[PDB]
């Protein structure tokens, strides 16, 4: 599917409300395996199971390993854009 | 497989 850039809103006390899998050692994209309900990416409402996260606040993931991955979307706050493909 | 994380 197309590229998509999408804007999700989290308070410092959430995390993003997703589940990933995936990742650069299993050669595969990051992915999004659930989306909480009720949390923020559900809440946002352009996140979708099925999604490789490309990149989140210009930060290129479409190479990064699984736990690299975590550490850097984990350390996001705030306004988070994120640029995501449904393939 | 592959692992999963919550975040």
């Amino acid at each position: 599917g197309p590229i998509r850039k999408v804007l999700l809103l989290k308070e410092d006390h959430e995390g993003l409300g997703i589940s990933i899998t995936g990742g650069k050692e299993h050669g595969v994209p990051i992915l999004i395996s659930e989306i909480h309900p009720g949390q923020p990416a559900d809440r946002c409402g352009g996140l979708h199971v099925g999604d490789a996260i490309l990149a989140v606040n210009g930060v290129n993931l479409r190479d990064t390993k699984h736990k690299e991955a975590v550490t850097i979307l984990s350390q996001q706050r705030g306004e988070i854009e994120f640029e995501v493909v449904y393939v | 497989r592959w692992p999963t994380s919550k975040i």
